[PDB]
């Protein structure tokens, strides 16, 4: 342990201190966990089990009684502070919570969780990240080294170098909790093992165009950032490639009452730059603009002024000139003025015509278009039939939907073009051999007012969890075939995929939603009735909602890996439609501005081109998720989990419900549940002999003789050639009879 | 896979894939035959010009409409029309594309029977369906009620629909159409 | 807790919580069935429109009153009426709410027995009671004597009451009511 310098204590405690802390009072019979009202569970001692009534004295001094059917054991001291949760003698839902709690109490930041890695952000500076640790760590394998990000990073690097296959890193956590600095230290480690400054410089540009304020977090990120780190032929750092996925467009137009839009619009409305406002003719009052005022106007999340100036400076020191920046601001201002458009019915026709044109005139002036041509295109879209063009009619609702779809699409194209420009500027001329992917994705967010945007995020997270489960099953089968201990070949994917098949497959929730908006008289009541007709009782996951603590509304409830989630139907049908307008896209292509580059290509011997009207956000989401899965599945994945310890900034204190929610959304409970159905506890024959041979004082014959005298049932264990597998109950029985033996 | 929507109509055949905003191929439903002898040797004129090609050679052909008022009267010409539409216009194999067909109300049952038999046997389409013109017209109009007046080149009819429920006893069919106007 | 006062009557179901000044939900007691086939697909029409909804779809439905003259002749329709009243008009679960019921004098005992059986079995109400439609009207008038003439839509009856003591031998029932006037 002398190699790990003075940072070893946080990295790993010494054997002497461990042995000193091993001996402390603990009765396995009546010091078990007890349910609590303030938190999920508390540490307490039960006086006695007097039938269906118990008396537990918690650390707070309460004498509450609890039902006897929800009691469960507590970790013995000899297994406390375990590095890996997979080796825990009893797998219980809050046992992992309490182990992490008392490990952070002694400041063990990094903890193995089988295939997962748990890392809680410390609130004070630590010497673990000192580069002397990095330089001297090389030469240690994952198994021997105490848990840390460097262990899995070196394992992935070795796998890439020797196995000659791509490796990917998957991080999970809330933005602003240290994810950015964690990625910074990871890329610094990669550079040490051989463009960190460029990444840090370009990060605020992506952060400002992709983050928005939500109820849970003031700096919540939405898009699925993904960075590919390339290497040279001789295993040396070569270049970095960055991509973006699953950017949400619904946030641009529809916002929840207590949530903001993207930081872009608020940052533009900063008064410290007066030239932009007057040159764009922007109304300085955010209240007037329709697209912004619907949500919460402003919060004290981050002071926007110097952030905007920092982004402008980062753009200025970047490769392109200021004219492109000005084009960016003016295009954003044009997106802003799309909400001022108004339309009214005609004389004796169902057709719609504009009333005001000043906002249309100014928007056309900014885009370099003609106001009359743009209005004619919006009101009368030209379409091609056979060999002849004909004009189509539009009412008020359709033109409003088209106006919203155009604003969403142009924003998407701008973001994608910006990402391409950043990737080109970052690009070096080094050859790109095998790469190491880094994936960042939004977590399994839970609210009391879940909607379509949260539904998409939950479905994506569930797909990712299913992928992780399949990977862990493959790893377990590989270990089983390595050890020759092979049983229970049933796959662990279909159990979770049962819920997936009711979302993406035909006759699923998403498919019915997509079909319903096409029916021209659809309403929310009809949509709910169809969902109930097609899924209530017929499926094993769809079920009635629950009304708890006066929740505002609930229409239907699903079951996921994270528990019961209910969603609100109201408002889903209106915002699912994304009908684009072809003639407006042609007019953009005919424009005199850079905007034509963004809309350069947009929409016989076999064709399936979906029409402009037949365009739903859900379909694009499914397509993007599928194209992402066709890319991520090609690489060997690794998982990193980040957990916030408390809601407050104060170090040391914890919020138990918060840690429960983090564990539930991170899927650790699912991992331990999948591990518990098999044989999670695996001990070597030599260790078992040096620990448990004393029980019957006197290697296959000896082990068999020893186990035959312990009344161990045949089905409770697996007898191998290198390791012997035991069930959780066997370890507890052995611990108890060792206790009575001593 | 994707579905195929073919509308035989009357005087104009229009077809295209499902989920499209407009038919890809629109051309008159005309089969023409050369009525003269032909003296040049080597060119090898074909014995039947079908579709929009017959419009180009209009001056040396006898244009015959395979259907008079909705009812198909010259079946062989209709196999020719359908083959042209499926191969030279859409360039797709109907072996893996379900086909939706449109058919006017109050027509002989033998017409629908022969249509389905031809589709299933000659072209081996995996699946097919026949629908009424008025219901589709009401679909495209963004409505669920109202009486629709469908007047093509073959026949004019009204079908009243209320709340997605039709009124079969109130369907009126009139054979006056565009062809009679031309005459 | 609170008690529910349901008044089935005939042709008008009115209900509300006890202690209210006026009934909360009043709607006709009819059950509608679509007598046509339906051509538009995907709408998913329900097979039975119940309550005030059926009044808006009179043109495509056939209306059958589940109560002819005081007595119930179609028990499935009456169960549908009760379910609609409990779950849509009032939006209250009858699991923890007693119900008070009314019916006309001189009615078959099987009707009352079946009503009680259905209300304890299907809905599982904690308790229920049946009262004469005339005595309640006498309460509502702030009186304790005199005769009351309850001419509804199903049946017309007279109940003489003096000082709170009913006189069963003087009760006269007549089947002429509003339905016969409409006919
Ligand atoms: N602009 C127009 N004005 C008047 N008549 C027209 C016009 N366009 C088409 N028609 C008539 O409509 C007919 C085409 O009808 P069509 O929609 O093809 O019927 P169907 O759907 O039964 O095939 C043509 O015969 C033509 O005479
Ligand atoms: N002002 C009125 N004029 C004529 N008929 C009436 C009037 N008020 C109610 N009715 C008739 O009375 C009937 C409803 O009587 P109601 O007391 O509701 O019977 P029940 O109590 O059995 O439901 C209706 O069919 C209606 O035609
Ligand atoms: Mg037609
Ligand atoms: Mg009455």
């Amino acid at each position: 342990m002398a190699v790990f310098g003075a940072a070893a204590p946080y990295l790993r405690k010494s054997e002497k201190e461990r042995l000193e802390a091993q001996t402390r009072p603990f009765d396995l019979k009546k010091d078990v966990f007890v349910p609590d009202d303030k938190q999920e569970f508390v540490k307490a001692k039960i006086v006695s089990r007097e039938g269906g009534k118990v008396t537990a004295e918690t650390e707070y001094g309460k004498t509450v009684t609890v039902k006897e059917d929800q009691v469960m054991q507590q970790n013995p001291p000899k297994f406390d502070k375990i590095e890996d949760m997979a080796m825990l003698t009893f797998l219980h839902e809050p046992a992992v919570l309490y182990n992490l709690k008392d490990r952070y109490g002694s400041w063990m930041i990094y903890t193995y969780s089988g295939l997962f890695c748990v890392t809680v952000n410390p609130y004070k500076w630590l010497p673990v990240y000192t580069p002397e640790v990095v330089a001297a760590y090389r030469g240690k394998k994952r198994s021997e080294a105490p848990p840390h990000i460097f262990s899995i990073s070196d394992n992935a690097y070795q796998y890439m170098l020797t196995d000659r296959e791509n490796q990917s890193i998957l991080i999970t956590g809330e933005s602003g909790a240290g994810k950015t600095v964690n990625t910074k230290r990871v890329i610094q480690y990669f550079a040490v093992i051989a463009l960190e400054d460029q990444i840090i410089q370009a990060n605020p540009a992506l952060e400002a165009f992709g983050n928005a304020k939500t109820v849970r977090n003031d700096n919540s990120s939405r898009f699925g950032k993904f960075i590919r780190i390339h290497f040279g032929a001789t295993g040396k750092l070569a270049s970095a490639d960055i991509e973006t996925y699953l950017l949400e467009k619904s946030r641009v137009i529809f916002q929840l009452k207590a949530e903001r839009d993207y930081h872009i619009f608020y940052q533009i409305l900063s008064n410290k730059k007066p030239e932009l406002l007057d040159m764009l003719l922007i109304t300085n009052n955010p209240y007037d603009y329709a697209f912004i005022s619907q949500g919460e106007t402003t919060v004290a999340s981050i002071d926007d002024a110097e952030e905007l100036m920092a982004t402008d400076n980062a753009f200025d020191v970047l490769g392109f000139t200021s004219e492109e920046k000005n084009s960016m601001y003016k295009l954003t201002g044009a997106i802003m003025h799309f909400g001022n458009m108004k339309f009214k019915l005609k004389q004796r026709e169902e057709q719609a015509e504009p009333d005001g044109t000043e906002e249309a005139d100014k928007s056309a002036y900014l885009m370099g278009l003609n106001s009359a041509d743009l209005l004619k295109g919006l009101c009368h879209p030209r379409v091609k039939v056979g060999n002849e063009y004909v004009t189509k009619g539009q009412n008020v609702q359709q033109v409003i939907y088209a106006t919203g779809a155009l604003a969403k699409a142009v924003y998407e194209r701008m973001f994608n073009w910006m990402v391409t420009r950043i990737n080109a500027t970052l690009e070096t001329k080094q050859p790109r051999q095998y790469f190491i992917g880094v994936l960042d994705i939004a977590g399994f967010e839970i609210f009391d007012f879940n909607s379509f945007e949260q539904l998409c995020i939950n479905f994506t997270n569930e797909k990712l969890q299913q992928f992780f489960n399949h990977h862990m099953f493959v790893l377990e089968q590989e270990e089983y075939k390595k050890e020759g201990i092979e049983w229970t070949f049933i796959d662990f994917g279909m159990d979770l995929q049962a819920c997936i098949d009711l979302i993406e497959k035909p006759m699923g929730i998403m498919s019915i939603l997509e079909e319903e908006c096409m029916f021209p008289k659809a309403t929310d009541m009809t949509f709910k009735a169809k969902l109930f007709d097609n899924h209530l009782g017929k499926s094993a996951n769809f079920q009635k909602p629950r009304n708890i603590k006066g929740k505002p509304e609930a229409h239907f409830s699903l079951i996921h890996y994270a528990g019961i989630v209910d969603y609100n139907i109201i408002g889903w049908l209106q915002k699912n439609k994304d009908p684009l307008n072809e003639t407006v896209v042609g007019l953009y292509q005919k424009s005199s501005l850079k905007l034509l580059s963004t809309l350069f290509a947009n929409y016989g011997k076999g064709k399936a081109k979906k029409g402009s009207s037949f365009q739903t956000v859900s379909a694009l989401h499914r397509e993007n998720l599928n194209k992402l899965m066709t890319n991520l599945r090609s690489t060997h994945p690794h998982f990193v989990r980040c957990i916030i310890p408390n809601e407050t900034k104060s170090p040391g204190v914890m919020d138990n419900p918060l840690v429960m929610h983090q564990l539930r959304c991170n899927g650790v409970l699912e991992g331990i549940r999948i591990c518990r159905k098999g044989f999670p506890n695996r001990i070597l024959y030599g260790d078992f002999r040096q620990r448990y041979r004393i029980l019957n004082p006197a290697s296959r014959k000896g082990a068999e003789k020893l186990l035959s005298s312990l009344d161990i049932d045949h089905n409770q264990y697996k007898f191998g050639h290198t390791k012997v597998f035991f069930k959780a109950g066997l370890l507890g029985l052995l611990e108890e009879m060792r206790d009575e033996r001593l | 896979t994707t579905a195929l929507v073919c509308d035989n109509g009357s005087g104009l055949v229009k077809a295209g894939f499902a989920g499209d905003d407009a038919p890809r191929a629109v051309f008159p439903s005309i089969v023409g035959r050369p009525r003269h002898q032909g003296v040049m040797v080597g060119m090898g004129q074909k014995d039947s010009y079908v579709g929009d090609e017959a419009q180009s050679k209009r001056g040396i052909l006898t244009l015959k409409y395979p259907i008079e008022h909705g009812i198909i009267t010259n079946w062989d010409d209709m196999e020719k029309i359908w083959h042209h539409t499926f191969y030279n216009e859409l360039r797709v194999a109907p072996e893996e594309h379900p086909t939706l067909l449109t058919e006017a109300p109050l027509n002989p049952k033998a017409n629908r029977e022969k249509m389905t038999q031809i589709m299933f046997e000659t072209f081996n389409v995996p699946a097919m369906y026949v629908a009424i013109q008025a219901v589709l017209s009401l679909y495209a109009s963004g409505r669920t009620t109202g009486i629709v007046l469908d007047s093509g080149d073959g026949v004019t009819h009204n079908v009243p629909i209320y709340e997605g429920y039709a009124l079969p006893h109130a369907i009126m069919r009139l054979d006056l159409a565009g062809r009679d106007l031309t005459d």
